[PDB]
């Protein structure tokens, strides 16, 4: 598709990192309702991210968002091995209603 | 004064579906006790503006009749609601008398009637013969011709349906979002007034 | 207590024609605003989006799959029904049943199941 993502990303535990999706002007570039996920090995995907910068109940405050002019980025701190696992990206789209982002697994040491 | 029944707000504010704008329905509220606090406790109300009356003395005033008309409309047209104005949707669809009085009530709604690529089931009417004097629903949908030659049977060159279709998306900038729209209407002290605001009589 | 659950089977022949079923537990599909999508995501690669469900009766098919796909419903009976054709060896994925809403694209992931296509 016209939508990627990073193959992948590695931080250390108890470092901030970021995590980037990007996408085109045309298709996503200013649009609204991005979301964020996260796949855990052989585990239901969950929602992180609904909206730009906001979380649903069972908060976990630590993530973050955060949308710049043709990408966005989700950023954690305070790394553990359970944060180890795929995640993804997502977003409207005006030629199609999908996202395919590719989803970049994250790694600690 | 001895009656002391809420009345049905909630049952216009949280009602689920609105009608079309060309079609749209009319609730009239009598014999039941206002209040007019839990009205404002909704916050992001885009517009909340009163032409005869003013908002903040609206709890000590008897209305012989209250009538309330809700339906939805583009965002860019939402100015087209006030009296006197002009337009494609104030002189086909719902227009106002000069010297009404009430409050006109408006928000933005893009997070429930939208759909993920258009919502086809919302109409308004855009051909029409006359502008409609105020207060007037008109719901044929007879085949308008436009040229002089008459028309017949099936629409086509220069035969048109008088109707068309709204088409509601997430992806669209502020001003075509589906904004929901409701209008109040009474008159003031000429009879036996039905509803009533709590009174130091 | 909201559960969303996949039922189909695992070997499907090339000639033969996938299908599959998602029951949820915990509200209405009749509810206005509530729509049901479903999601593919092969191996090796990202996930998909097949189609979605509407209450009254809308239907959105993915952009290049207009001709293969068919969704349906069933209230009664709380099940969404998922049928498509002409398999192909590619097709071998994951497949999931969510719930989808206007503000936020999809809230609850069912576990899915693991389809391949082969002889």
């Amino acid at each position: 598709s016209a939508l990627t993502q990073p193959a992948s990303v590695s931080g250390s535990p108890g470092q901030s990192i970021t995590i980037s999706c990007t996408g085109t002007s045309s298709d996503v570039g200013g649009s609204n309702y991005v979301s964020w996920y996260q796949h855990h090995p052989d585990r239901a995907p969950k929602l992180l991210i609904y909206e730009v910068t906001n979380r649903p109940s069972g908060v976990s405050n630590r993530f973050s968002g955060s949308k710049s002019a043709n990408t966005a980025s989700l950023t954690i701190s305070g790394l553990q091995a359970e944060d180890e696992a795929d995640y993804y990206c997502s977003s409207y789209t005006t030629t199609s209603t999908h996202i395919l982002f590719g989803g970049g697994t994250k790694l600690t040491v | 004064p001895n009656i002391t029944n809420l009345c049905p707000f909630d049952e216009v504010f949280n009602a689920t579906r609105f009608a079309s704008v060309y079609a749209w329905n009319r609730k009239r509220i009598s014999n039941c006790v206002a209040d007019y606090s839990v009205l404002y406790n909704l916050a992001p109300f885009f517009t909340f503006k009163c032409y005869g009356v003013s908002p903040t003395k609206l709890n000590d005033l008897c209305f012989t009749n209250v009538y309330a008309d809700s339906f939805v409309i583009r965002g860019d047209e939402v100015r087209q609601i006030a009296p006197g104005q002009t337009g494609n949707i104030a002189d086909y669809n719902y227009k106002l008398p000069d010297d009404f009085t009430g409050c006109v009530i408006a928000w933005n709604s893009n997070k429930l009637d939208s759909k993920v690529s258009g919502n086809y089931n919302y109409l308004y009417r855009l051909f029409r013969k006359s502008n409609l004097k105020p207060f007037e629903r008109d719901i044929s949908t007879e085949i308008y011709q436009a040229g002089n030659k008459p028309c017949n049977g099936v629409a086509g060159f220069n035969c048109y349906f008088p109707l068309r279709s709204y088409s509601f998306r997430p992806t669209y900038g502020v001003g075509h979002q589906p904004y929901r729209v409701v209008v109040l209407s009474f008159e003031l002290l000429h009879a036996p007034a039905t509803v009533c605001g709590p009174k130091k009589s | 207590q909201i559960t969303l659950k996949e039922s189909g089977p695992t070997l499907v022949k090339p000639t033969q024609t996938l299908t599959l079923t998602c029951n949820f537990s915990g509200f209405s599909l009749n509810t206005y605003g509530v729509g049901v999508g479903w999601i593919r995501q092969p191996p090796g690669k990202a996930l998909e989006w097949l189609a979605l469900i509407y209450w009254d009766g809308d239907e959105r098919y993915g952009p290049f799959f207009k001709n293969k796909v068919t969704i349906a419903k069933d209230t009664s009976k709380n099940q969404v029904v998922l049928t498509m054709t002409n398999m192909d060896p590619v097709d071998t994925a994951t497949y999931y049943c969510a719930r989808h809403l206007i503000p936020t694209i999809f809230d609850y992931w069912g576990q899915g199941t693991l389809v391949t296509v082969s002889s």
